[PDB]
């Protein structure tokens, strides 16, 4: 019945302003990209940064077990697209916003499905 | 000039000199580029790395093999890893290494000295980037160094395929002779320095199209004595100004042909054809790796 919430405690960490993991990989890229969350490749646009999906993971980050009966990481192995104003926290901005699994934005960070 | 390259490759008539080792001491030691806004050293390291193998001729068949030793960090991720995946073809396979643990984009990590890693396949691209702490304790002569190294010149001879290549970082405390004297074993080889770095004595020795015997002989103490001399007597001037072009940037995929060959059956149209970037020899097979584990009980 008991496992440790780890997306629980790096929101209430952070609202007590703690300060954001760091050392999260910042790609090169031209910025011209798709703009999508999660690609196999760095595909942010002109307002966005790409990061290496595994530094930017919680579970990965911490060691810790992913949310999924499979293990399977979402990030590991791909690029994610960060918004600039937000990365100054990937992890915290891949675990508080989802993406939509129609056009594959970041839902109210580009996906325009309404 | 050299400025708006990823980095400087050591000429050819520095290779050709029979130079004595001397120690280094560069103009612009210690010195620290400007990186773009964020970027780590290594990132912006290893793009250049990836601009400069970008003008060789590597081998890059479909479903590309390529393993990179030394990919932890003190950070505990893996910068060059993730350079390594958005500068390969989407798919290739890319297995990382380290004495110590990290988090990695790799598609497998293992994690121990890099003794303890086995292969049963081999490999189209080994990237290196091991650097032994201990090196900086400088207590004598500056002497041919074993250790990982000569672990990396065994790989290289007993699972590198036929026509691919390598790029090893070394130093000046930080190198083996017998790796540049395998260089003689590729169809082409230098040394390269890249300009965010140009400020240390680190370069990468490159590889490039394995042929499994000797091109040519390489006496390895004169080799490194040339480049320490290279860079003795040409200070580089530190750049990041490729890394604000990366349209470029991915590896083609050549879809270069894999063949398995005996022995025997590798002519001089072959040796031809892996010296210009155009064939692979190994087996196709799957992609099975290990790390050894020493058991003990403590108790
Ligand atoms: O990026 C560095 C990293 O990957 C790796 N490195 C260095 N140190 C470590 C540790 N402790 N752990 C893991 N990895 C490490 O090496 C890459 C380059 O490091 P750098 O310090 O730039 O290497 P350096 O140019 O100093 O060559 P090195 O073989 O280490 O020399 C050791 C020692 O020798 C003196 N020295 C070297 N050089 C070129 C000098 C020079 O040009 N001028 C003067 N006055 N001294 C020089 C130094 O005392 C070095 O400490
Ligand atoms: C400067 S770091 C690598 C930085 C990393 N390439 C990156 O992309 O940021 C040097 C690495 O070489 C590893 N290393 C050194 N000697 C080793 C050995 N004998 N076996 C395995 N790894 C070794 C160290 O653990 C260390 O993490
Ligand atoms: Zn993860
Ligand atoms: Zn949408």
């Amino acid at each position: 019945a008991f496992a440790v919430d780890a997306a629980k405690a790096y929101k209430d960490y952070l609202a007590s302003g703690g300060q954001p993991i760091t050392n999260c990989v910042k790609m090169l890229c031209t910025h011209t990209g798709t703009g999508q969350a999660i690609t196999v490749t760095p595909e942010a646009n002109m307002d966005q940064e790409s990061f290496g999906g595994a530094s930017c993971c919680l579970y990965c980050r911490c060691h810790i077990d992913h949310p999924n009966p499979k293990g399977f990481c979402d990030l590991k192995g791909k690029y994610v697209q960060i918004p600039t104003t937000c990365a100054n926290d990937p992890v915290g901005f891949t675990l508080k916003n989802t993406v939509c699994t129609v056009c594959g934005m970041w839902k109210g960070y580009g996906c325009s499905c309404d | 000039s050299q400025a708006w390259q990823p980095g400087v490759a050591m000429p050819n008539l520095y290779k050709m000199q029979r130079m004595l080792l001397e120690k280094c001491d560069l103009q612009n030691y210690g010195d620290s580029a400007t990186l773009p806004k964020g970027i780590m050293m290594n990132v912006a390291k290893y793009t250049q790395l990836c601009q400069y193998l970008n003008t060789l001729t590597l081998a890059v068949p479909y479903n590309m093999r390529v393993i990179h030793f030394g990919a932890g960090s003190d950070k505990g991720v893996a910068p060059g890893t993730a350079v390594l995946r958005q500068w390969l073809p989407t798919g290739t396979l890319l297995v990382d290494s380290d004495l110590n643990d990290f988090v990695s984009d790799a598609d497998s990590t293992l994690i121990g000295d890099c003794a303890t890693v086995h292969t049963a396949n081999k490999w189209d691209l080994i990237i290196s980037d091991m650097y032994d702490p201990k090196t900086k304790n400088v207590t004598k002569e500056n002497d041919s160094k074993e250790g990982f190294f000569t672990y990396i010149c065994g790989f290289i001879q007993q699972k590198l395929a036929l026509g691919g290549s390598v790029a090893i970082k070394i130093t000046e405390h930080s190198w083996n002779a017998d790796l540049y004297k395998l260089m003689g074993h590729f169809a082409w080889w230098t040394a390269f320095v890249t300009n965010v770095n140009a400020s240390s004595s680190e370069a990468f020795l490159i590889g490039c199209n394995y042929l499994g015997k000797p091109r040519e002989q390489i006496d390895g103490y004169v080799m490194h004595a040339n480049y320490i001399f290279w860079r003795n007597t040409n200070p580089i001037q530190l750049s990041s100004y490729s890394l604000f072009d990366m349209s470029k940037f991915p590896l083609k995929l050549r879809g270069t042909a894999v063949m398995s060959l005996k022995e025997g059956q590798i002519n001089d149209m072959i040796l031809s054809l892996l010296s210009k970037g155009r064939l692979i020899i190994r087996e196709n097979n799957r992609v099975v790796i290990s790390s050894d584990v020493l058991v003990n009980n403590e108790n």
